[PDB]
């Protein structure tokens, strides 16, 4: 949404709470999307910059927005291990088993990355452990061809 | 007759060979194309062909091409033959490693059959006049091999050194310590006369006498030939003293080892100075025992001398000589090693010194060089040690030598012979 | 010697060798079809360290342009003197590496290596006297690090005896996503460690950090980062390019500043800082550049060289200026700094002043330092390594490539050995 | 428990071409440890005179690492000095004569001698590889095809080259043949210094492994024998060519020997392994687990009078470095 879209993706990925929070009042939009379909949510979820996903949030940022990869800010959080900002995702209504283009789901992303907690706390939000991406592998199968033990122990049980 | 072949090594030989030959050809009147309208003692340096064209007996080598394709294509272009004019493709990248084996060893035997063709031409070959910097990879690793191969070709033949001493203001390699050592400790039992030019002495002359704010080479380089041709010109010219190469061992050279004479020039006075008239003999004799005037940065007060020899040249009168050697004897605290005749050796030439066109020299009626053998030029060395010492103690830089063929054990052997030399200076007259 | 072959690997290898021959073409005043159209003997003395000369008057850059994607070709072919390349030395893949360093090591980029190699030959065949190789890649992605890497490995093999020269950029998360860039820039700092005799560590951090907090960019791109890998590129090759003493080969260069084998990353600085096509004039003294060359704010490398210590370093100044007042200033500068100059290298600061500019300024300072404060680069990267390596991350990524775990911990330890190894000599005294 | 590196100095007689020009016998010896250069004395922990015999060598120098491999340790003995000091003739030797072959003949018997004495319930597994360093490439003797193998880490960070022919040997015979084998594909070119100069460093590697069938208890013992090349002066070798680029290699890996034991000796916190791969090989047998013995090869000429020093110092200098050696697990968590 014009110049101040622009200027909130920048705000969003460059941790500058304040500045995203003039940005919206000024009328910024909460879902403005960057060239790779990102909306300021995905940036702030990249960088880990929790204040800024709340802000975001409480004025009314789409959960579940994808970009072109087909990836939603909890597929990136789970990557870039970033525990609190899945917390709050999740307690925001975040789809805990959406499927990007390469069928990976945030579990597929949090085995992969080796962030346990964010996998001890994706399965308690419903992360389907059954869950295939295209290449045929669920989280446990990747857990395993990482050679994460660890991880293998923990997804065995439900797996 | 009497002919002495001059072998210029590397960058630093080659820049003042070009130097030294620019004015040895205003001394004896030839032109840059060979010819002289003016036998005479500068047959001992220049060879004569049948169309009259006087040609220096001279050899000019670098491992790479740049600096000699300035002379082959610059004013003396047609004073040399090319055939005395070599270069190879690749230098010695400031490593005497590269320069004694790994790329000399490629046209040493061309530089070996060169000079070859030269002393084919002599008919009294006295032997060789050496010009290199102790720094680059060339002037040091080539010199050391060139040396080794002159004396087992050449056998007796004398061989003497001007060597350019490092100094910080100029250099361009980390490792020119190294160097220095390693040459020093390989050329020593092949050279029988060095004298040394301490690029910092120079510098300093240049900014406090011509009043150069920042010497380059060839502010350097002009002042290097007026003291190469002095010492020289005894060799040129019909004199009494240092007519010869074994004359300069017989007069200088005490012990075999300790072959490093001291140079000390006067007057050195800028071409800016309008007013300012004639320095006395006297002025200028004084001028030999301050140390300011010296091609080498060391005390002589601090020090003994074993041998002295002044060379005179222009309107200079033999009263005029005794007269400033006595008063010298009355003055500064002068000391000659228990073991020495306590005497000076007096040359006088009358051709007042040459200076060239555009340069930064004024001409004066009259000039001196005083060569001594003191053991203050032991200082020079300490200087070098102390800096090799600091990096071979750390093993800095010591892998580009060990890569290149050189074993570790030669820069402990290059150091211990440096060791046992500055333990030599202080045997010396104590 | 006298030739250089250069190469450029992956995207941002292409970006800033494209930058490099456009900066030194204009300095050397040749025009995109070949042409030589300047008004100085000087600009044409040396011009065959990076020059072919042609049939006539054109001279062709002796590079050859590398990537397993081609759209960075047809970006290179399209841009300013992106006409001045031979065709022929354009080797392209059409997969790409997916900013897997496995991929352009051991897979795609081991397919397209030979084609690469037999151009890099017929240009190296070609040379009088070859001085070496001149890479130019990012560590961060799978082109220019893993097929980079590769290449050097191979070019190596077959010119044991010529100078192995890289500008490597080094990762940082201010400018680039990609999850990985740790594990490809480990994997790639091993392979550097071993094969080259000189890297200039260019760090995306150092470049990220001068565009935002001293020319005050609030989101720099990579015309703005590239700007600053230029100038430094066109400074550090300066004593290459055009006649003079000091640092003239690739071999001297070395010689100069490796005291030590492994020891041979260098930590670049520039002086005066500028943003892109932006005017200007008023002209820095030599006391400001002699100041603001050693600073931690003009560092290509984001270390402070007041946390270590240095162990050689090359000065280049360049535009008409004193050189009595540049002795000085450096002079002073390593007077009043001596705790950051080890004692036992004497004399460890070489200066050299060349009379011709780079365009835009009329005085300018390039710093080439080899400085063991560039041990914080070496273990941010490890640091980052080790949090991913750790919980086994992305790992099958890499081993379904035929790659083994243990190369990714063999990797590591030659990076904290080289670590281990600065920080030695940054606490040794001459006593 | 830990125990210094072991150093042993062996003077061998002047040889012809030294008999043939001046020449001194220089070396002066006191008691079975001390030889004196130039009034100057080095000792060492058993110095050999030029008369001392192979199995005088043996017995005193090795003999011990064959107990020590057995009983889960890991040896290293390594031959060094200047060009045609010895190494060769100390480690190799008259490979078949009983009386005239070396160091590495005389373990690989009495390995099998101490084994058919060991218990009846002891299950043995002995592997050999044989390779050189020739050019700074790791070239195998026993695979002509393997020509640049590569020094990798294992889980504990010990370097090892990684592919070389394994032979699993069951007789002393069995690993003569390969001897023969490995010996036969070893460069040797002539200096004017020695005319069958080694121009490569042999890694003999005896790999017994034992489980005892009733304790259910394994052990492992690494036995590294390593016959250097020495360093060289051009001036002596008059290396030339191809023979010269093998001297450049071979004092480059030198000096990094050196510049290890340089390091261990004064306890700097580094260490560079890292510098040839002969010293990330050593790796072990330098700082760690491993009973280390180095024979230091001497020329008793006044010609070799520096280098002799130099070795001697070297050996001094060594001889303080002091190993972490334990007992090899083969554990399984
Ligand atoms: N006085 C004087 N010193 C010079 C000159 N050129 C070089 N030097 C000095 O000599 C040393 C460098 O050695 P070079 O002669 O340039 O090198 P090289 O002999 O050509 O050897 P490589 O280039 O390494 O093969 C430094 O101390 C320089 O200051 C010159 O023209 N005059
Ligand atoms: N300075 C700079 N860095 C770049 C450029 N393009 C990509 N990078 C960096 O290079 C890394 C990505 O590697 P890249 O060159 O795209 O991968 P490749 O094409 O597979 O070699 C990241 O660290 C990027 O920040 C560029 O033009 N300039
Ligand atoms: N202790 C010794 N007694 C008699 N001859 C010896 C002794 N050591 C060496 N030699 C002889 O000296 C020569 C050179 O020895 P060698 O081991 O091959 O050299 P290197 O030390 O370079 O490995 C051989 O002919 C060898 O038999
Ligand atoms: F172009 Al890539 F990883 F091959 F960025
Ligand atoms: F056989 Al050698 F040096 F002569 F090891
Ligand atoms: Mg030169
Ligand atoms: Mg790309
Ligand atoms: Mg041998």
């Amino acid at each position: 949404g014009s110049d101040l879209g622009k200027k909130l993706l920048e705000a969003a990925r460059a941790g500058q709470d304040d500045e995203v929070r003039i940005l919206m009042a000024n009328g910024a939009d909460v879902n403005a999307e960057d060239d790779s379909g990102k909306t300021p949510l995905h940036l702030a979820a990249i960088k880990g910059h929790l204040e800024i996903v709340e802000v975001l949030l409480k004025h009314g940022a789409d959960v579940n927005a994808a970009d072109k990869m087909g990836d939603t800010p909890l597929h990136l959080a789970a990557l870039y291990g970033h525990l609190e900002i899945v917390e709050v995702l999740l307690k925001n209504g975040a789809d805990v088993n959406a499927t990007d283009t390469y069928g990976f789901t945030p579990l597929h992303l949090a085995a992969d990355a080796g962030h346990l907690e964010i996998v001890e706390v994706l399965l308690k939000y419903g992360a389907d452990v059954n869950a295939q991406d295209k290449f045929g592998k669920t989280a446990f199968d990747i857990s395993i061809d990482n050679g994460n033990e660890d991880l293998a122990e923990i997804l065995q049980k439900l797996n | 007759m009497r002919e002495c072949i001059s072998i210029h090594v590397g960058q630093a030989g080659v820049q003042i060979g070009n130097a030294c030959w620019e004015l040895y050809c205003l001394e004896h009147g030839i032109q840059p194309d060979g010819q002289m309208p003016s036998d005479d003692s500068f047959n001992t340096f220049f060879s004569e062909t049948g169309a009259g064209k006087h040609v220096p007996r001279a050899v000019f080598v670098d491992l790479e091409p740049t600096v000699i394709d300035e002379v082959r294509t610059g004013t003396y272009r047609q004073l040399f033959h090319p055939e005395q004019l070599i270069t190879g493709k690749e230098d010695a990248a400031n490593n005497y490693a590269r320069g004694h084996y790994t790329i000399g060893k490629e046209i040493i035997d061309l530089v070996l059959d060169r000079i070859r063709k030269l002393a084919d031409q002599c008919t009294g070959l006295q032997g060789f006049l050496v010009f290199h910097s102790f720094g680059g990879g060339t002037g040091s690793g080539f010199t050391s091999l060139l040396m080794e191969r002159l004396s087992v070709d050449y056998g007796k033949k004398s061989k003497l050194e001007f060597s350019i001493y490092p100094a910080p203001q100029v250099s361009t390699a980390v490792v020119e310590p190294y160097n220095s050592i390693l040459t020093t400790h390989t050329t020593l039992e092949h050279s029988d006369c060095a004298f040394m030019v301490d690029n910092e002495a120079i510098y300093d002359i240049c900014r406090r006498n011509l009043d150069i704010e920042r010497p380059t080479y060839t502010n350097l380089n002009r002042l290097i030939s007026q003291i190469v041709s002095s010492i020289t010109a005894s060799l040129r010219f019909d004199g009494a003293l240092n007519v010869d190469l074994t004359e300069f061992q017989t007069n200088l050279v005490p012990y075999p080892r300790i072959h490093f004479p001291l140079a000390t020039y006067a007057p050195v006075i800028s071409a800016e100075k309008a007013y300012h008239e004639q320095l006395s003999v006297a002025e200028i004799t004084n001028a030999c025992f301050e140390p300011a005037n010296q091609m080498v940065k060391c005390d002589p007060r601090h020090g003994k001398y074993m041998a002295c020899c002044l060379l005179y040249r222009g309107d200079v009168v033999p009263k005029d000589v005794n007269a400033a050697i006595a008063t010298i004897k009355t003055k500064r605290s002068i000391q000659f090693v228990d073991w020495c005749p306590t005497g000076f050796k007096v040359g006088i030439n009358y051709q007042p010194p040459t200076v060239v066109p555009g340069g930064d020299l004024a001409k004066v009626q009259r000039a001196v060089c005083m060569l001594s053998n003191t053991t203050a030029i032991a200082e020079a060395w300490a200087r070098l040690d102390h800096k090799f010492d600091l990096m071979y103690a750390k093993r800095a830089f010591v892998h580009w030598y060990v890569g290149e063929g050189m074993e570790e054990g030669e820069f402990s052997e290059a150091r211990e012979d440096m060791a046992a030399l500055e333990k030599d200076y202080e045997e010396v007259g104590v | 010697m006298r030739e250089i072959v250069h190469i450029q690997a992956g995207q941002c290898g292409n970006q800033i060798g494209a930058k490099f021959w456009e900066v030194i073409s204009d300095e050397h005043g040749i025009d995109p079809t070949g042409s030589y159209h300047g008004d100085s003997d000087l600009q044409l003395e040396r011009i065959n360290v990076y020059y072919n000369e042609a049939t006539g008057n054109k001279y062709v850059p002796r590079a050859i342009l590398v990537d397993l994607e081609p759209g960075t070709m047809d970006s290179v072919r399209s841009g300013p003197f992106g006409q001045i390349f031979r065709p022929d030395n354009f080797v392209f893949g059409q997969s790409g590496a997916g900013n897997n360093w496995a991929k352009g090591h051991y897979t795609e980029g081991a397919e397209l290596v030979d084609s690469v190699l037999d151009v890099v030959r017929k240009e190296s065949e070609s040379c009088d006297c070859l001085q070496g190789f001149q890479l130019t890649h990012s560590l961060g992605g799978g082109t220019g690090s893993g097929m980079g890497t590769l290449l050097i490995s191979k070019i190596r093999e077959e010119y044991p005896d010529r100078i192995m020269n890289t500008f490597s950029v080094m990762p940082s998360p201010k400018v680039s996503d990609t999850v990985v860039e740790p594990y490809n820039a480990t994997l790639s700092v091993h392979q550097l460690v071993e094969n080259t005799d000189e890297t200039y560590s260019i760090d995306n951090e150092a470049l990220y950090d001068i565009c935002f907090r001293t020319l005050k960019l609030t989101t720099p791109t990579y015309g703005d980062l590239n700007h600053l890998v230029s100038a430094t590129m066109s400074g550090v090759t300066t004593c290459l390019r055009f006649p003079g003493q000091l640092n003239a080969d690739l071999r001297k260069l070395a010689v100069n500043m490796v005291p030590f084998p492994r020891l041979h990353f260098f930590m670049p600085g520039f002086a005066p800082l500028t943003s892109r096509g932006s005017q200007q004039y008023r002209a820095l003294t030599v006391p400001e550049l002699t100041q603001q060359m050693f600073d931690s704010k003009n560092m290509m490398a984001a270390c402070d060289p007041r946390h270590g210590r240095y162990l050689t370093v090359a000065a280049i100044f360049r535009g008409r200026m004193s050189m009595k007042e540049v002795d000085e200033q450096m002079l002073n500068v390593q007077n009043k700094n001596s705790s950051y100059f080890v004692e036992w290298i004497p004399n460890n600061v070489k200066t050299a002043v060349c009379d011709i500019p780079p365009r835009g300024l009329k005085m300018s300072a390039t710093f080439i330092g080899n400085s063991t404060a560039i041990q914080e680069l070496f273990k941010r990267i490890s640091e980052q390594f080790t949090a991913m390596f750790r919980r086994k991350a992305f790992l099958h990524w890499y081993t379904g490539e035929g790659m083994d775990e243990m190369e990714f911990t063999e990797a590591e330890s030659n990076m904290n050995d080289l670590v281990s190894e600065y920080q030695q000599y940054q606490d040794a005294t001459a006593d | 428990a830990e125990s210094n590196i072991k150093v042993m100095c062996r003077f061998r007689p002047l040889n012809e071409s030294e008999v043939n020009r001046g020449d001194k016998y220089i070396a002066k010896f006191q008691g079975e440890d001390t030889v004196v250069i130039a009034s100057k004395p080095y000792a060492f922990d058993r110095v050999f005179q030029s008369s001392t015999s192979q199995e005088q060598v043996y017995n005193d120098a090795a003999k011990k690492i064959v107990k020590d491999v057995l009983e889960g340790y890991n040896g290293t003995i390594f031959a060094y000095g200047q060009t045609s000091s010895g190494k060769t003739h100390t480690m190799e030797g008259k490979l078949h004569d009983p009386e005239g072959m070396g160091i590495i003949p005389r373990i690989v018997q009495d390995i099998f001698n101490y084994i058919y004495s060991m218990d009846e319930n002891l299950e043995f597994h002995i592997k050999v590889s044989y390779f050189e360093i020739y050019l700074d490439k790791i070239r195998d003797l026993l695979d002509v095809s393997k020509t640049n193998l590569s020094v990798h880490e294992d889980k504990n960070r010990v370097p090892y080259v990684k592919g070389a022919t394994e032979r699993f040997v069951s007789s002393p015979d069995e690993v003569m043949d390969t001897i023969d084998e490995g010996k036969s594909n070893r460069h040797v070119a002539v200096t004017n210094m020695n005319e069958h100069s080694s121009r490569s460093h042999s890694i003999f590697l005896i790999n017994v492994k034992q489980e005892n069938t009733q304790t259910e208890q394994k052990l492992s013992g690494k036995l590294y024998l390593v016959d250097l090349a020495g360093s060289e002066k051009v001036s002596k070798t008059g290396a030339e060519g191809a023979v010269l680029d093998e001297a450049k290699n071979i004092n480059k890996s030198l000096s990094a020997l050196g510049n290890v034991i340089s390091a261990l000796a004064e306890g700097s916190t580094y260490v560079p392994y890292r510098d040839s791969k002969m010293t990330r090989i050593l790796q072990d047998s330098l700082g760690g687990n491993a009973r280390t013995t180095i024979v230091i090869c001497c020329s008793p000429s006044s010609y070799n009078e520096s280098e002799t020093k130099s070795t001697l110092l070297f050996g001094q200098r060594a001889k303080t470095i002091k190993n972490t050696v334990s007992v090899n697990v083969e554990l399984t968590a």
